C-alpha cells in the first residue's frame, strides 16, 4: 500500500505568493498516476490536474504541476484569494485510490 | 557530458547484461520505445549507441519521440521513429555543487532546429536583430549557450538527471550485441529435445570420443544427419543418438 | 595522409600454374571418415596465378590493385611475412566503409571503416643503427574518418617486422569470399623449402574470422610493407617477397575426410574426365570400366527472328487517348 | 455533469441508511462512479467504485463487509448502503466520476456531488 | 559603431549641490544597455549603475540614474568632497563599447 | 572577486609583452574577461573580451592584429599579449569581468584589476 504524505501542511498562512505544494510516496508513482483536487470550504473537491502536469477544463493554466517519479508539485503562478482551498492528492497506482492528508487546511 | 555536447559511445562486439540493469532499478524514468522492456531487449542488436547528457528534471519528458521543447529543438533532437530506451536518474549528490555548478550548459536559442543526431559545438552568438553582432555581446545579441546552474538545495525539477539514451535498431542482421540467451543445464541419459547452438532435434545425449576442430560446432556422418554436436557452454562434444523405438 | 611511392620499377606479372591449392572446408560441419562431394567456390587445378614479386636483389615493388572476384585465393610465399593485410574496399576514397587488415609489431588491428586509403598502399617500418628495434613510424592508411556504419577491432599480435632475403620458410594461404555483405577470411600456414617454386602440396584452409562489411563490394587492394635500413619514397630495400593471386570458380569438388575431420585430400571433378568419373563413382579410385559421365550439348552463336514487321503502327494511342469512351 | 446528492440523514446508531446519488443522462454507461468518505475534520478515504453497466463493485480492505454499493441502470441513480451506524461512521459521503478504461487510463474523480451528512441525529 | 559625448565635462570646484551629469549617443541606446563608472584618482573604475537605473552592490542609492532612449542622467543627493571621481559611460551593445570622455576630470 | 594583474612593464620600443591578470576561483568559468586601454591622460577604450570556457576572443576594429588575448583554464589566469611596442601603445591596461549569460544582467564590467603600465622604460 502506497501511502502519500503531503509535506507543507500549513505553509500557506493566508498566502500572497506562489506556492510549492508537495506529495511523496513510499513506492514511486508509476506512469504519473496522480491527481490534485480543489476543496473549497463547505463544498466538494474539484479536480485540478491529472497525469503529471495535464491541466483541467475550467481551471486556468496558472495552476501548474511539475512532477516525475515521486510526483510532488502543484504551483499556483499568480495566487488568487478565491482560489484558497485545502488541496488533496490521490494516487490511482497500485493503491486502493487513497488520498493524502491535505496541504492548505486552516 | 553537457546536453549541447552530447557524448556518443558505440557499444560493439559484446554480449550485454540487459537483465541486471532492470534488477538495479536506480533510474526514475524507464520509458522504452519500440524495443520495450522484454525478451526483445535481450536479443541481437546491429549497433548500440549510448548518448549521455545531464538535463533538467522537467525537460526529461521533452526527450521522448514526437515531442517538442527547447532541449528537443536546440540541444538534442529525438528520432520520431526512435527504437530505444530513455533513462533519467537523479544525480543531485554527484552533479550539484555548493554555490552552484555552472559547468553544464544548454542552448536556449539557435537559428533553426536540429537533426536527430546533430552535435552543434559552435559558439557563434545568436542574432535576433537587424544589427550584426560582430563578436560583441550586446542588445539584439544573446549568447546561445546558457548555464543551467544546478543547486544542492533546490527542487528535483531544478536538480540534475543524468540521461543515458540508448539507441537500438531492430533489423539485427549484423548482431554485434546480443543478450546472454538463457543457457540451460545438461540433462543427458534420457530422450530430450536438444538445441545446441541453433539446431533443434530429438535424441539422447552421451559422452563423445570424437575430437572436433575449434571452428566446428555440429558433426554430420554418412547420409547427412547429425551425429555429434559440441555444446559451446563448456566447449564439450556430445554424441547424439536416437532414443529407443521399434515396432510392436 | 597518403604519399605515394616513387622510383618503383614495374614489370608484367609472371604466369605460374597452381594445382591442388586453395581448397578450403566448404562448411563448418564436422565429417569423419566420409568422402564428401560438394559444389563451392574453389580454385581450379593448374590455374593461372598472377605473380607479383618484390626482390631487393628500381627495387621491384609489385603491389598493384587487382579486381575482386567472388572468390579470391591469395597464396604468399614469404619467410618473414612482410605483407601486412589487404584493403577490401571498392572506392578507396572514404566514399564507402572498407575492410582493412593491418599487421604491426605493437598490436594487430582489423577495421571496417571508411578511410582515405592511398592509391598504392604500404606500411613503413624503420630501423636505427645505435638501437635495434623495428616499429611502424608511418601510418599512410589511416586518414580522417567520418561517421562509420560498423566498427571492428582485433586482438594485438607481435610479429618480427624485419626484412629477410632467402628461401621462404613458410607459406601463408588466404581465401577471400564475400557473401551477402559478410566477408570470410580463410587462413593456412604450411612450411616450405623452395626458393621461388610453388610446391605440389594439398592444403586445407580453416575460416579465420567472419566480418560484415555492410556494403556492396567489387574491388580489393593488396598492402605490401617495406623495410629500410634523404626521403623514404626515393630509396628502400624490398627484401624477398613473393605472393600469388588466383580467382576461385564454382565447381563440384570431391573431398576426402580423415578421422580428425581435416580434409585428407581433394580432387577437381571438372578439369579431368577421369576426375569427373571419380566424383560420380564417389571414390578417389576409379574401377576399371566405362561409365556414363555427363551430357554433351552445343550452345548457339546468335538468335534468328523470323516474324515480319508491318510498316503500319498500331493505333493504341487512338484507343487509350480517345476523346469519348 | 450534475450529480445531486441525497439530503442529510437522521439515523440513530445501528440503523441502516441508503444514500441516493442521482446521475444525469449519459453518466452511468460511459463512466464509473466512486465513493469517498470525507470524514469530519479529516481527509478523503476511497470506499470503492461502481460500474453501473457491468454491476461490478469493488471495495477497499477497510470498508469491506460494512458498506453495500448498488446502482440502478434505469432512472440513473447511484446508491450506497451502510450496514449499521457505528459511532465512527459519521461523515460526509461523496459520489464522483471515474474512467475505468484503457485509452484513458486516468481514473480521477471528474465531478463530485454536494454530499450527505450522516450522524447520530440530523 | 556608436559615439558618446558627455556634456558637463569638468567642474573645477566642489559647491556640493547635485549635478546632473549626462551622456548622449548618435543612435538611441537600445534596451538601456549603459553603465556608469567611478574612477577615483590613482585607481581603477568601479561600476556605479547598470541598465537605466538599477543600482550596484556597495554603492549607496543616492547615486540615481534617470534615463531612457538616449540615456542621460546620473544624479547624486549631495556632492561629497571625497566622492569626486571622473564618471564614465560605456554602452554594452554589440558596437565596440567605447567609453565616453569623462564628466569629472579636473 | 579579486583580480590582481600585472603592474608595470619595462619594455624597449618594438619589444613584445604579456600581461598576467589573475582570476579568482569561479571567476573564469562563469564570467568573461574584458580589457580596457585607459591611455595616459585620456579616456577608457574597450579592447575586447576573452570568453575563457570556450576560448573565444573578439576584438574591435582598432586593435585587430596588434594585440593577442589568451586565457589559461588551469591556474585561472588571464593574459594579453602586445605584438610590439608602438609609440602610442603606452597605457594603463585594465582587466575586468562581465557575464556572457543573458539570464542575469551582464556585459557590464563588474570589477576591475589594479592596472598594467606599459611604457618605453619602467
Ligand atoms: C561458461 O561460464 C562459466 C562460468 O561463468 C565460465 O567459467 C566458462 O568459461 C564459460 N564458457 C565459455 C565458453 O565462455
Ligand atoms: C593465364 O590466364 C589467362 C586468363 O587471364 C588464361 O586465358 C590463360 O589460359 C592462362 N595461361 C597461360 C599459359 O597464358
Ligand atoms: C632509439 O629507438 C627509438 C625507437 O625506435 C628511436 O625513436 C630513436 O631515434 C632511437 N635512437 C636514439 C638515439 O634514441
Ligand atoms: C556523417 O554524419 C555527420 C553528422 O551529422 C554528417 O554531417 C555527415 O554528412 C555524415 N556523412 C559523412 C560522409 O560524413
Ligand atoms: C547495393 O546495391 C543495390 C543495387 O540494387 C542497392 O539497392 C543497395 O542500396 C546497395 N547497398 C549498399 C549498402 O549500398
Ligand atoms: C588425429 O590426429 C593425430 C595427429 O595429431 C593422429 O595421431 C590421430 O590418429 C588422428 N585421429 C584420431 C584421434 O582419430
Amino acid at each position: 500500500e502506497i501511502v502519500l504524505t503531503q509535506s507543507p501542511g500549513t505553509l500557506s498562512l493566508s498566502p500572497g505568493e506562489r506556492a510549492t505544494l508537495s506529495c511523496r510516496a513510499s513506492q514511486s508513482v508509476s506512469g504519473s498516476y496522480l491527481a490534485w483536487y480543489q476543496q473549497k470550504p463547505g463544498q466538494a473537491p474539484s479536480l485540478l490536474i491529472y497525469g503529471a502536469s495535464s491541466r483541467a477544463t475550467g481551471i486556468p493554466d496558472r495552476f501548474s504541476g511539475s512532477g516525475s517519479g515521486t510526483d510532488f508539485t502543484l504551483t499556483i503562478s499568480r495566487l488568487e484569494p478565491e482560489d484558497f482551498a485545502v488541496y488533496y492528492c490521490q494516487q490511482y497506482v497500485n493503491s486502493p485510490r487513497t488520498f493524502g492528508q491535505g496541504t492548505k487546511l486552516e | 557530458a553537457s546536453v549541447y555536447a552530447w557524448n556518443r559511445k558505440r557499444i560493439s562486439n559484446c554480449v550485454a547484461d540487459y537483465s541486471v540493469l532492470y534488477n538495479s532499478a536506480s533510474f526514475s524514468t524507464f520509458k522504452c520505445y519500440g524495443v520495450s522492456p522484454t525478451k526483445l531487449n535481450d536479443l541481437c542488436f546491429t549497433n548500440v549507441y549510448a548518448d549521455s547528457f545531464v538535463i533538467r528534471g522537467d525537460e526529461v519528458r521533452q526527450i521522448a519521440p514526437g515531442q517538442t521543447g527547447k532541449i528537443a529543438d536546440y540541444n538534442y533532437k529525438l528520432p520520431d521513429d526512435f527504437t530505444g530506451c530513455v533513462i533519467a536518474w537523479n544525480s543531485n549528490n554527484l552533479d550539484s555543487k555548493v554555490g552552484g555548478n555552472y559547468n553544464y550548459l544548454y542552448r536556449l536559442f539557435r537559428k533553426s532546429n536540429l537533426k536527430p543526431f546533430e552535435r552543434d559545438i559552435s559558439t557563434e552568438i545568436y542574432q535576433a536583430g537587424s544589427t550584426p553582432c560582430n563578436g560583441v555581446e550586446g542588445f539584439n545579441c544573446y549568447f546561445p549557450l546558457q548555464s543551467y546552474g544546478f543547486q544542492p538545495t533546490n527542487g528535483v525539477g531544478y536538480q540534475p538527471y543524468r540521461v543515458v539514451v540508448l539507441s537500438f535498431e531492430l533489423l539485427h542482421a549484423p548482431a554485434t550485441v546480443c543478450g546472454p540467451k538463457k543457457s540451460t543445464n545438461l540433462v543427458k541419459n534420457k530422450c530430450v529435445n536438444f538445441n545446441f547452438n541453433g539446431l533443434t532435434g530429438t535424441g539422447v545425449l552421451t559422452e563423445s570420443n570424437k575430437k572436433f576442430l575449434p571452428f566446428q560446432q555440429f558433426g554430420r556422418d554418412i547420409a547427412d544427419t547429425t551425429d555429434a554436436v559440441r555444446d559451446p557452454q563448456t566447449l564439450e562434444i556430445l554424441d547424439i543418438t536416437p532414443c529407443s523405438f521399434g515396432g510392436v | 595522409q597518403c604519399v605515394n611511392l616513387t622510383t618503383r620499377t614495374q614489370l608484367p606479372p609472371a604466369y605460374t600454374n597452381s594445382f591442388t591449392r586453395g581448397v578450403y572446408y566448404p562448411d563448418k560441419v564436422f565429417r569423419s571418415s566420409v568422402l564428401h562431394s560438394t559444389q563451392d567456390l574453389f580454385l581450379p587445378f593448374f590455374s593461372n596465378v598472377t605473380w607479383f614479386h618484390a626482390i631487393h636483389v628500381t627495387k621491384r615493388f609489385d603491389n598493384p590493385v587487382l579486381p575482386f572476384n567472388d572468390g579470391v585465393y591469395f597464396a604468399s610465399t614469404e619467410k618473414s611475412n612482410i605483407i601486412r593485410g589487404w584493403i577490401f574496399g571498392t572506392t578507396l576514397d572514404s566514399k564507402t566503409q572498407s575492410l582493412l587488415i593491418v599487421n604491426n609489431a605493437t598490436n594487430v588491428v582489423i577495421k571496417v571503416c571508411e578511410f582515405q586509403f592511398c592509391n598504392d598502399p604500404f606500411l613503413g617500418v624503420y630501423y636505427h643503427k645505435n638501437n635495434k628495434s623495428w616499429m611502424e613510424s608511418e601510418f599512410r592508411v589511416y586518414s580522417s574518418a567520418n561517421n562509420c556504419t560498423f566498427e571492428y577491432v582485433s586482438q594485438p599480435f607481435l610479429m618480427d617486422l624485419e626484412g629477410k632475403q632467402g628461401n621462404f620458410k613458410n607459406l601463408r594461404e588466404f581465401v577471400f569470399k564475400n557473401i551477402d555483405g559478410y566477408f570470410k577470411i580463410y587462413s593456412k600456414h604450411t612450411p616450405i623449402n623452395l626458393v621461388r617454386d610453388l610446391p605440389q602440396g594439398f592444403s586445407a584452409l580453416e575460416p579465420l574470422v567472419d566480418l560484415p562489411i555492410g556494403i556492396n563490394i567489387t574491388r580489393f587492394q593488396t598492402l605490401l610493407a617495406l623495410h629500410r635500413s634523404g626521403d623514404s619514397s626515393s630509396g628502400w630495400t624490398a627484401g624477398a617477397a613473393a605472393y600469388y593471386v588466383g580467382y576461385l570458380q564454382p565447381r563440384t569438388f570431391l573431398l576426402k575426410y580423415n578421422e580428425n575431420g581435416t580434409i585428407t585430400d581433394a580432387v577437381d571433378c571438372a578439369l579431368d574426365p577421369l576426375s569427373e568419373t571419380k566424383c560420380t563413382l564417389k571414390s578417389f579410385t576409379v574401377e576399371k570400366g566405362i561409365y556414363q559421365t555427363s551430357n554433351f550439348r552445343v550452345q548457339p552463336t546468335e538468335s534468328i527472328v523470323r516474324f515480319p514487321n508491318i510498316a503500319n503502327l498500331c493505333p493504341f494511342g487512338e484507343v487509350f487517348n480517345a476523346t469519348r469512351f | 455533469v450534475q450529480l445531486v446528492q441525497s439530503g442529510a440523514e437522521v439515523k440513530k446508531p445501528g440503523s441502516s441508511v441508503k444514500v441516493s446519488c442521482k446521475a444525469s443522462g449519459g453518466t452511468f454507461n460511459t463512466y464509473a462512479i466512486n465513493w469517498v468518505r470525507q470524514a469530519p475534520g479529516q481527509g478523503l478515504e476511497w470506499m470503492g467504485r461502481i460500474i453501473p453497466m457491468f454491476g461490478i463493485a469493488n471495495y477497499a480492505q477497510k470498508f469491506q463487509g460494512t458498506v453495500t454499493f448498488t446502482a440502478d441502470k434505469s432512472t440513473s441513480t447511484a446508491y450506497m448502503e451502510l450496514s449499521s451506524l457505528r459511532y465512527e461512521d459519521t461523515a460526509v459521503y461523496y459520489c464522483a466520476r471515474s474512467a475505468y478504461y484503457s485509452e484513458s487510463s486516468g481514473y480521477y474523480l471528474d465531478y463530485w456531488g454536494q454530499g450527505t451528512l450522516v450522524t447520530v441525529s440530523s
